[PDB]
């Protein structure tokens, strides 16, 4: 109580806005889970 | 917002300085109209 | 280098095509957070 007063953003509460994951494969291996997380680990 | 900020930054000045106006006014008074010794001596 | 080149030219072309903006209702906010900052701290801008 009373501890985020000056908080802007109060509460997102989505995280993909979709679903909580992809939870879907597709044809396509650039646009996949995969080429996804391979862009975003070794990748920065 | 760009014209509401401009305005609203404006106004807050405007404030200041009629606070900065009426400080310096009040110090201005109470240096001149001094209690003890103002021009006498 | 040719993913990486290729997935920041399907994003970009994305942001033109579709509409992946910066929250324009929560975006006011962000630029008034920072004019009540700066008018707070009262922190003069860069000149020319």
């Amino acid at each position: 109580r009373r501890w985020d007063d000056d908080v802007v953003f109060k509460n997102c509460a989505k995280g993909v806005d979709d679903q909580k994951k992809d939870k879907r494969f597709v044809n396509d291996t650039l646009r996949s889970e995969f080429h996804k997380k391979f862009m975003e680990k070794y990748i920065k | 917002a760009d014209r509401k900020a401009r305005e609203a930054v404006e106004m807050r000045a405007q404030v200041e300085r009629k606070m900065a106006q009426k400080e310096k006014e009040k110090h201005e008074e109470k240096l001149r109209e001094m209690a003890q010794k103002a021009r006498e001596r | 280098t040719r993913l990486y080149l290729k997935a920041e030219q399907e994003r970009q072309h994305n942001y033109l095509k579709d509409g992946p903006y910066i929250t324009a209702e929560e975006a006011v906010a962000v630029y008034t957070t920072t004019v009540h900052w700066l008018e707070s701290r009262r922190f003069s801008p860069i000149p020319f």
